[PDB]
């Protein structure tokens, strides 16, 4: 935890990347990594001169930062709260880290408050601050498909340090606010809106700039970028993925404080690092033909005008990146985790974004598709159009039935625009290309487009396995052998069937008219049937139904039949719930079981006996099968507003999010256990499956998009077997719900609280091995 | 169910002591609650001895614990239920049935870890755990209140 000098440190990373991938690249990686803090005089001069957005804001900014630097210094009696903070930081960085962060933050069509924007920039200046030297030196080391993963060979000076910032939140805010100010004065780039909040507006000048014209964001890249050499295998809890020792380490888990992050340190769990790391080695590359289109096409109310002004800066940020590595034979993405398990990819540009990003990317290493591949490629592209409800056989057809249309898209802009009319334009266009190339090189070509597949629901799946009910395990379409049919639709018939059945022919339980006059489709009994977690019992169906189908029909005058509102919704709920409580029995059973352990786990001792009988409202924790520990502890915030009138005029008095001295929030704590647990599962299934599909069937490239994963068509078929066999292996090797029982029981009061709910009874499911095609 | 790394070696065996009174028949369950509140995935001790005589097993014998700091990476910690007077300070009020338990456990551990040394937290800490002179109790079955030994 310092053992070697500020030089050996600035050595190892480079000297390992050199000995490893090769010397030209060892310098391309770090060079690139340092782009987060400072651009460079090199990259800048060959850019400025060569062209005798971004050579404008940078020059003017370094200025103000220098004028002001000594303006204060007039050696008069008052020093501002950000001066020693900014001072030993080279403004070269300051002005950059400020232009670089402020644009990144305007990406968020969600929050863009002086407080957010300011604190964002704040955190950075500090990273630089604390790593500005190891960096500056490491640079000097010089002038401004290999599988490089190793499992021990990392020099012991590459082992991640402190991921968390030390500065006080307030302070971080002042530093950021001054940079934000100096930004507005030297370059009228942004401006405050609704002054008394939103720093997100970009003057009408730079606005049109970024959107309108030819690629301005040239030298302004995201704080986090893709690698050009294999990431670094994780071990320990900080410093992974990236190499540069002259920077701020990443954290295994994205936590809400260094304290939370620190409780993983002593934890032993191999499969988690295996998983994360396997997922990290996957090689990628830009799909240039799709890029070629996107390059041109992208140039051709009040509440939805905000997203338009922000989805633009994000479009540009990610078309500047795709082009940037358009030629690299390959690229990598370091990965991270949630406090609940999920694996997220660190860089802004990644295979987990809108479909344009999804399309602009593709696996950089392929196998011969052959018969099967080419099949699943078809099934894939169907889902890509929208034909994903109907069954597979008639799913294939849609494609041959449109053969010459996909091909026609061999001149994408010339009046093909058909692809653009699909559910996901680029996530499809790419498909045609792939399709075409198969139809030109044959079933012999090493195709590599990642094929992803999503399931009707996962959770109603694991519970069916866990409990061992058929009827539902078979309803989902994935547990046992059957003919793929949607559950959402299944729950529909049962709703209607019941309506007519005994509502009409059996207060106002005669609503089987209001609905039957409007129509009950599978498009109304599905939003809730997938909300078996946060959205819960019939009560949760009411507000969703009432919020999704009824009210929005009255708005356009299509619900005249619904004289009485709420009561209509409430009626359907009873129907959705009774239909679910029969279709997928164990899922509902398993969810009450937890909704029940939830009351106990987060309660406060109920003895009023007054003696050695107390149990603080505290945290609740649990461990997934691969060993990953989940700690849930929702704290009520403790805060005190600030006061800032610094821009000459405009008084601002925002609320400092929190100060870290909190007391539990028993509400959330209880209502967050069931859902956070299920998400927790998805995480632990994925990880397990990825490890298993890399050993059992040796697959190398993995694509993970919002909990859907795929490989190259060649391998597509084996993932499935991998999935199917992991489920089986899990619920056969032990009784996980029995284990979770003990796990929770262990966190209660002697016996007082040992009023635990009985584990649901298991059903009869064909020999788990029945779960797989066999 | 959560697993912790393994100590690359066991060189000491510490005896600490809750600050509970003779009326509290607490155990691992209760001691773990404290700790969860102290912010930990599991109890920081390996064994704990109830006023009863019962030796309840805590973290896995061979696992980095959270008991004696700057020492957790290489030693076994044993918490003795009891060690605080009915409203006051340290008082070696451990049960004789609870001392025999500690006796046999200790011989076992010291035999199974050749070289391992028997210690006390108030021997490396400004605190009063286990609250009694150990070396006297060990070498002589004499149990005396103290903060030395
Ligand atoms: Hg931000
Ligand atoms: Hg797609
Ligand atoms: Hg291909
Ligand atoms: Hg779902
Ligand atoms: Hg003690």
């Amino acid at each position: 935890k310092n053992d070697f000098s500020d030089i050996e440190l600035a050595a190892i990373p480079f000297n390992t990347l050199a000995d490893h991938y090769g010397e030209r690249l060892a310098r391309e990686q770090l060079a690139l990594e340092h782009e987060s803090y400072e651009m460079g005089e090199a990259r800048f001069r060959k850019m400025f001169e060569r062209q005798l957005l971004i050579t404008t804001l940078l020059p003017k900014m370094i200025a103000r930062i220098n004028d002001w630097f000594e303006e204060v210094k007039a050696k008069r009696g008052k020093r501002p709260t950000a001066f020693q903070f900014l001072q030993e930081i080279k403004p070269e960085a300051v002005a950059y880290i400020t232009i670089k962060t402020t644009l990144a933050c305007l990406t968020s069509a969600d929050n863009t408050t002086v407080q957010a924007v300011a604190s964002a920039i704040g955190r950075a200046i500090e990273d630089e601050a604390r790593f500005g030297r190891i960096r500056d030196l490491e640079a000097k080391h010089f002038k401004k498909f290999m599988q490089v993963v190793e499992a021990d060979m990392l020099s012991k000076g590459l082992l991640g340090g402190e991921a968390w910032s030390s500065w006080h939140k307030e302070d971080s805010i002042h530093v950021g606010v001054r940079c934000i100010e100096m930004l507005i004065e030297s370059t009228g780039m942004v401006s405050l809106h609704r002054q008394n909040s939103e720093t997100i507006e970009l003057a009408p000048e730079y606005a049109e700039a970024i959107a309108t014209r030819a690629g301005a964001l040239a030298g302004i890249s995201p704080m986090f970028q893709p690698c050009v050499v294999p990431p670094k295998p994780w071990t320990g809890i900080t410093g992974g993925g990236y190499w540069a020792n002259g920077r701020r380490p990443l954290a295994l888990v994205r936590t809400h404080s260094k304290k939370a992050l620190m409780r993983y340190e002593d934890v032993y769990m191999p499969e988690v690092y295996k998983a994360i790391n396997i997922a990290q080695n996957t090689a990628w590359k830009i799909n240039k033909k799709v890029l070629a289109v996107a390059n041109v096409i992208t140039k051709w109310v009040y509440r939805k005008d905000k997203a338009r002004k922000s989805r633009r800066i994000s479009l540009e940020f990610m078309l500047e990146q795709a082009n940037k590595f358009a030629n690299h034979k390959a690229i990598w993405f370091p990965y991270n985790m949630d406090w609940r398990g999920r694996v997220y990819a660190v860089s802004m540009f990644n295979p987990q974004g809108n479909d344009m990003t999804k399309g602009l990317l593709t696996l950089a290493k392929g196998k011969p598709i052959g018969k099967e591949g080419y099949y699943w490629l078809k099934i894939h592209g169907a889902n890509c159009a929208g034909v994903d409800k109907v069954p597979f056989p008639e799913r294939i057809k849609f494609i041959e039935e449109n053969h010459e249309n996909i091909m026609a898209c061999a001149k994408s802009p010339l009046e093909n625009t058909w692809w653009a009319e699909q559910d996901s334009p680029f996530c499809f266009l790419a498909f045609c290309f792939e399709y075409a190339g198969v139809q030109h090189h044959g079933l012999s070509y090493n195709c590599s487009l990642p094929l992803a597949f999503d399931g009707s629901c996962s959770g109603i799946q694991h519970f069916s396995a866990m409990l061992r009910d058929e009827v539902g395990g078979r309803a989902v379409n994935l547990l046992p052998s059957e003919t793929v049919q949607d559950i959402y639709g299944i729950v529909a018939k049962k709703v209607n069937e019941i309506l007519q059945a005994d509502a009409i022919n059996g207060g106002t339980k005669a609503l089987a008219g209001q609905w039957l006059a409007y129509g009950v489709t599978r498009s109304v009994t599905k939003r809730s049937v997938m909300t078996l977690a946060y959205g819960s019992k019939e009560f949760g169906f009411r507000q969703q139904v009432l919020e999704d189908t009824i009210q929005p029909a009255i708005d356009s005058g299509k619900g005249l039949m619904f004289t009485q509102p709420n009561q209509a919704a409430g009626y359907m709920a009873k129907l959705i719930w009774e239909s679910v409580s029969v279709t997928v029995v164990a899922a509902v059973e398993a969810m009450n079981w937890l909704k029940s352990a939830a009351k106990l786990l987060a309660a406060e001792v109920k003895d009023k006996k007054t003696g050695e009988i107390l149990r603080k409202r505290s945290a609740v924790h649990w461990v997934t099968p691969d060993g990953f520990p989940v700690w849930q502890e929702y704290k009520k915030p403790i805060q005190t507003r600030l006061n800032l009138m610094f821009l000459g005029q405009f008084r601002l008095q925002p609320t400092i999010n929190t100060n870290k001295d909190s007391e539990i929030d028993a509400h959330k704590q209880e209502s967050g256990i069931a859902p956070n647990f299920v998400h927790s599962q998805d995480g632990s299934h994925l990880r397990k499956t990825v490890v298993w599909a890399h050993e059992k069937y040796g697959i190398e490239s993995f694509a993970l998009i919002h909990d859907s994963f795929g490989t190259i068509p060649a391998d597509a078929a084996n993932l499935f077997k991998a999935v199917r066999e992991t489920m089986v292996d899990t619920y056969e090797s032990s009784d996980v719900l029995a284990d979770f029982y003990d796990q929770f029981a262990d966190q209660l009061h002697e016996s007082q609280l040992d009023k635990m709910p009985a584990l649901p009874a298991k059903g009869n499911l064909n020999l788990r091995d029945i779960l797989e095609s066999d | 169910r959560v697993q912790f790394k393994q100590r690359e070696s066991t060189d000491a065996i510490f005896v600490h002591c809750s600050a509970t009174k003779p009326s509290q028949n607490v155990g691992v369950r209760e001691i773990r609650q404290w700790h969860k509140e102290q912010g930990w995935l599991d109890v920081g001790y390996h064994f704990i001895i109830k006023r009863d005589g019962t030796v309840e097993a805590g973290r896995d014998e061979m696992a980095v614990g959270s008991h004696a700091k700057g020492y957790n990476h290489n030693s076994i910690g044993v918490c003795l239920v009891g060690g605080i007077d009915d409203k006051g300070k340290f008082d070696a009020n451990f049960t004789p049935a609870q001392m025999q338990s500690l006796r046999s456990l200790l011989v076992t551990l010291l035999a199974k870890y050749e070289g391992a040394v028997l210690r006390a937290h108030h021997e490396v800490a400004p605190k009063a755990c286990p609250s009694f002179d150990l070396k006297r109790w060990w070498e002589k079955n004499e149990l005396v209140t103290s903060d030395r030994g």
